[PDB]
């Protein structure tokens, strides 16, 4: 196989800013008809793979005018001249000369905007839930940056640890920001037992961490 | 333009059979060359082969003579099986056309496909209510928690697509017990409250699962 390889592999950028990626190939991907079968892919948050540059230089449909591509033989690059929001994801080179065809690893281009704190809320369990013999309790993070972001679960003032689970969305293409959700998974017995639920926040756009609470019942 | 459609179970036990077509339209695959691709999970892309001008096909060897695709034009559909399947074998499989630049320029949307010999399973749906706990300034947040299902995915929307601002879905999370549980959830005005009706909309195509929450304080 050919391998194709990446260089970065994460590619944190401020708006407005150019950004560059290499990636070369393992031999020449230069055809015997002449033509050089390299190509570039963007991955956008939550879709399909989309061909962005053809033929090492040649811009696919609706491809704006700030992305070109260039190089020959086994040594390519992806320039983008001013990033924009709407260029998060991940950027695949990849290789038709030869079969069978590969892709190189991925280079993820993160976007530095501006420091965001999060809008904290937490969410009771539901009392359809509750019949189940299981209480989920919730806590939101809406619309943060940078993703650093720390969720501590504090039940009546105890500390918690191995009974919740976190997850995080994708930088929004818009705006740039994460949201998370941590979830604290008691049984009903166990949540009926204690009184203040607490999650506290720390991020660095909160002037301290941020704590949201509810008293059971 | 040309569209891609991937159709097939969602899971299958390892070992045994992997079963998936792509019906094209917009073009006839009696012309051209038509491919298979696939993404392990947070994984980058693997080419599969494509079934290409009198039927003819060619496979990666990293498939290591596992896999097989055919068509019929009949109906415009070609497939792809996968033998002997594993864990290495779960990811997205997507179809996609090449054109004349021998890049891959139009994809479906793909189809996740899991491998484990764990049981189908249908999610339990649950409100999250906007309340105090939830409302700051003027805005409040609400949602759904989508809990205890297998495999993924389920798709979420609000009020059958009608309302997609400030809508936030956040990747499913495995639990300790083998299954998958996800929020949906949405900010809106705090005076639009009692005013409007949320509802959310949940499917889970594995299990048939069809689900509508309406949402209230």
């Amino acid at each position: 196989d050919i391998v194709m390889t990446q260089t970065p592999l994460s590619l944190p950028v401020t708006p407005g800013q150019p950004a560059s990626i290499s990636c070369r190939s393992s031999q020449s991907l230069v055809h015997s008809n002449g033509n050089t079968y390299l190509h570039w892919y963007l991955q956008k948050p939550g879709q399909s793979p989309q061909l962005l540059i053809y033929k090492v230089s040649n811009r696919f449909s609706g491809v704006p005018d700030r992305f070109s591509g260039s190089g020959s033989g086994t040594d390519f690059t992806l320039k983008i001249s001013r990033v924009e929001a709407e260029d998060v994801g991940v950027y695949y080179c990849s290789q038709s000369t030869h079969v069978p065809w590969t892709f190189g690893q991925g280079t993820k281009v993160e976007i530095k905007r501006t420091v965001a704190a999060p809008s904290v809320f937490i969410f009771p369990p539901s009392d359809e839930q509750l019949k189940s013999g299981t209480a989920s309790v919730v806590c939101l993070l809406n619309n943060f940056y940078p993703r650093e972001a720390k969720v501590q679960w504090k039940v009546d003032n105890a500390l918690q640890s191995g009974n919740s689970q976190e997850s995080v969305t994708e930088q929004d293409s818009k705006d740039s920001t994460y949201s998370l959700s941590s979830t604290l998974t008691l049984s009903k017995a166990d949540y009926e037992k204690h009184k203040v639920y607490a999650c506290e926040v720390t991020h660095q756009g909160l002037s301290s961490p941020v704590t949201k609470s509810f008293n059971r019942g | 333009e040309v569209q891609l459609v991937e159709s097939g179970p969602g899971l299958v036990k390892p070992s045994e059979t992997l079963s998936l077509s792509c019906t094209v339209s917009g073009d006839s695959i009696t012309s051209g060359f038509w491919n298979w691709i696939r993404q392990p999970p947070g994984k980058g892309l693997e080419w599969i082969g494509y079934i290409g001008f009198s039927g003819s096909t060619y496979y990666n060897p990293s498939l290591k003579s596992r896999v097989t695709i055919s068509r019929d034009t009949s109906k415009n559909q070609y497939s792809l099986k996968l033998s002997s399947v594993t864990a290495a074998d779960t990811a997205v499989y997507y179809c996609a056309s090449v054109d004349n630049s021998a890049a891959l320029d139009y994809w479906g949307q793909g189809t996740l496909v899991t491998v484990s010999s764990a049981s189908t399973k249908g999610p339990s749906v649950f409100p999250l209510a906007p309340s105090s706990k939830s409302t700051s300034g003027g805005t409040a947040a609400l949602g759904c928690l989508v809990k205890d299902y297998f495999p993924e995915p389920v798709t979420v929307s609000w009020n059958s697509g009608a309302l997609t601002s400030g809508v936030h879905t956040f990747p499913a999370v495995l639990q300790s017990s083998g299954l998958y549980s996800l929020s949906s959830v949405v900010t809106v005005p705090s005076s639009s409250l009692g005013t409007q009706t949320y509802i959310c909309n949940v499917n889970h195509k594995p299990s048939n699962t069809k689900v509508d929450k309406k949402v209230e304080p």
